[PDB]
């Protein structure tokens, strides 16, 4: 919905150029100046790019600015992987009389192997059952690039209801982690066989099991 | 010495409402354009309003109109947001940010020259729900012939319905810090959140070593120190 279309995602390797564009209409980009924001992971947005293409004191002359009409292009040089961040347009909207931004573009370098996910999967502990509650948990780590599938079956069919799974999330070691929760009764977990947590990645999946009359 | 100051952010239920500050410094801050940008977690910046230099000019999403008030003190330093009737999609930080020049180039009501926001806060957070305070239940996730591997079992602590954020997690009171995964929190349906913290330890050392996991939670006043060891029968 945003009036300004970016690229949702982007990337490339280290020290190759990649572009991204901004493009909107008369009321925004077409009579007025544009301006691009870095937000690196778990800060603050920064100003990069001022009026199309001036660049304030301390950003590099590797960022640069383009302006073709309704469009708006910010291209980067020599990337490097302190350069993963989401990228924003904004300028005002003569329109909708408001300041405005794009939906940001996720700029991810290749910066390192793909790495499968160790999964463990835990069932629920004696005493969370003696307080009725029942909670198997899937923990997925070591993980790149940071995108993945979880999947929940009982006795071979899935289950939908009960699970909640999290984002991936940046490790210390620049690979990713997930959790999944699949939340039951004591009584529907101990009436299944056996529940298996599935964690797909890059099409290949790891498959763990649990079940009640384990100990 | 340029920079901005925020606060007033917290946990508030529907409908409530809060005042959010934005203390200036190291510029005349009477002379600029201040905006207030808010970023839903996990999601893409929303501007919010602006403010003129002397307060006469205001702007602001349909969103918040009628409910939002943003407003400023000139002899004080300090850019204000009031929010009121607060709902869920509320929930995020906000940041307060400058305008690039202390001059605005307006043509009308509709026309304004974006120069850009130079200068930005750090953020202060704004979390809206009808969740109340609750302490978390803290479960033992035992190590197993399911959680070993190669010389090396899993085991951890499930921090299971607590609300708010947030939830630190440690073992051993600090002195085992290698081999710690602790998971980010999981939002649930009800409202509440649940995590999960485990430890990687030899096989070997399981009889000769006791695991506790020290979960502290500040707005419950909780402090739990639980014992993980492997389940019997």
């Amino acid at each position: 919905q945003s009036v300004l279309t970016q690229p949702p995602s982007v990337s490339a390797a280290p020290g190759q150029k990649v572009t991204i564009s901004c493009s909107g209409s008369s009321s925004n980009i077409g009579n007025n100046y544009v301006s691009w924001y870095q937000q690196l992971p778990g800060t603050a947005p920064k100003l990069l790019i001022y009026d199309n293409n001036k660049r304030p004191s301390g950003i590099p002359d590797r960022f640069s600015g383009s302006k073709s009409g309704t469009s708006t292009t910010l291209g980067i040089t020599g990337l490097q992987t302190g350069d993963e961040a989401d990228y924003y347009c904004g300028t005002w909207d003569s329109r909708l009389s408001a300041v405005v931004f794009g939906g940001g573009t996720k700029l991810t370098v290749l910066g390192q192997p793909k790495a499968n996910p160790t999964v463990t999967l835990f069932p629920p502990s004696s005493e969370e059952l003696q307080a009725n509650k029942a909670t198997l948990v899937c923990l997925i780590s070591d993980f790149y690039p940071g995108a993945v599938t979880v999947a929940w079956k009982a006795d071979g069919s899935p289950v939908k209801a009960g699970v909640e799974t999290t984002k991936p999330s940046k490790q210390s070691n620049n690979k990713y982690a997930a959790s999944s929760y699949l939340s039951l009764t004591p009584e529907q977990w101990k009436s299944h066989r056996s529940y298996s947590c599935q964690v797909t990645h890059e099409g290949s999946t790891v498959e763990k099991t649990v079940a009640p009359t384990e100990c | 010495q340029v920079q901005l100051v925020e606060s007033g952010g917290g946990v508030v239920q529907p409908g409530r409402s809060l005042r959010l500050s934005c203390a200036a410094s190291g510029f005349t801050f009477s002379s600029f354009g201040m905006h207030w940008v808010r970023q839903a977690p996990g999601k893409g910046l929303e501007w919010v309003a602006v403010i003129s230099f002397d307060g006469s000019i205001k702007y602001s999403v349909d969103s918040v109109k009628g409910r939002f008030t943003i407003s400023r003190d000139n002899s004080k330093n300090t850019l204000f947001l009031q929010m009121n009737s607060l709902r869920a999609e509320d929930t995020a930080v906000y940041y307060c940010a400058r305008d690039r020049l202390n001059y605005y180039d307006s043509s009308g009501y509709y026309h304004y020259k974006y120069y850009g926001m130079a200068v930005w806060g750090q953020g202060t957070t704004v979390t809206v729900s009808s969740a109340s305070t609750k302490g978390p239940s803290v479960f033992p996730l035992a190590p197993s012939s399911k959680s070993t591997s190669g010389g090396t079992a899993a085991l951890g602590c499930l921090v299971k319905d607590y609300f708010p954020e947030p939830v630190t997690v440690s073992w051993n009171s600090g002195a085992l810090t290698s081999g710690v995964h602790t998971f980010p929190a999981v939002l649930q349906s009800s409202g509440l959140y649940s995590l999960s913290s485990v430890v990687t330890v030899p096989s070997s050392s399981l009889g000769t070593q006791t695991y506790i996991c020290n979960v502290n939670h500040k707005p419950s006043n909780t402090k739990v120190d639980k014992k993980v060891e492997p389940k019997s029968c």
